[PDB]
Parts: structure tokens; sequence; C-alpha cells
């Protein structure tokens, strides 16, 4: 019935759960740019930022679903948790795509290119079972 | 659906 949606912090890259609050129509600032809508945004866990102005590219539904291990492939665009400065911790949800799987009676390693604005590539996932499918169209 | 876990941002 509702209505959730993921917002894209435009420095560090990573996805917050948001809700939208207005939609507001930008006029063109200069001849080479068309009247686009923009996303009046707050975060669910950081509501002393207030709103944040979003172009409809960093907001999008809210990751609801999980991919499980068994069935993540080398070379799907997935949003994971990823710490970059300090990459065996708990961190931020990111777009990745995977670039290497391996599974032992041991071991369940995941490498990913993170993407954060640049992009990492391979890097050691931690929570090999918090990978989410990206929603669309 | 569930809230996810993630850190909390820092400051500089």
């Amino acid at each position: 019935v509702n209505e959730y949606v993921d917002a894209r912090d435009t420095n560090m890259g990573a996805w917050f759960e948001a809700q939208v609050v207005r939609v507001t129509r930008k006029a063109p600032s200069r001849p080479a740019l068309e009247e686009d809508v923009i996303y009046h945004v707050k975060y669910d866990d950081y509501p002393e930022n207030g709103v944040v102005q979003m172009n409809s590219r960093d907001v999008r539904a809210r990751a609801r679903t999980i991919i499980k291990w068994q069935d993540l492939e080398v070379g799907q665009v997935v949003m994971l948790n990823y710490n970059p400065d300090n990459p065996k911790e708990r961190g931020f949800w990111y777009d990745a795509e995977i670039s290497r799987k391996r599974e032992t009676r041991t071991a369940r390693e995941l490498y990913a290119n993170v993407v954060l604005g640049d992009s990492l590539n391979d890097c050691r996932i931690i929570f090999v079972d918090e990978v989410f499918k990206i929603e669309r169209p | 659906i569930p809230k996810r876990r993630t850190a909390r941002k820092q400051l500089p």
C-alpha cells in the first residue's frame, strides 16, 4: 500500500532509506537545460539533515529482495554492504558488480567492484547473506 | 520492508 524509497547521498555514493516529501518543478537555469522534476527527500535515520533535493536518478524503490548466496553470479549489479575505511566492519549500502565468487566447505568469499561516486575494484564483501536486488524499471 | 543494518555516518 506504500511507497518506500532509497536515497543516494551524492558524495558517498551510498543508498539510505528515505521518504519523499515534495515533488517540485525546476525551471531551467540555462537554455541547455530542460524543465525537470525535483524530489525532496528526508533520511529515515538522519532527520537532523533536513530535506535534500535530488533527481530521479538518486531516488528509487526501497530494496526488498535478498539474493540468496547460491543465486549470486559474477557480473550481476547488486546493492551490498561495504565499509571502505574499515573493510572488515559493517558499512554502507553501495551498488556493486560481483567480480569473484568462491565457495568451500569452510569459507564463502565474494569480491565486487563497489561504486562510490570513483570505483573500487575487488572489494572483499563481508555480508554475503545481505545482498539485495536492485528494484526496477 | 524490514530495516537494513547500516553503520552510522560520521562527521569530519
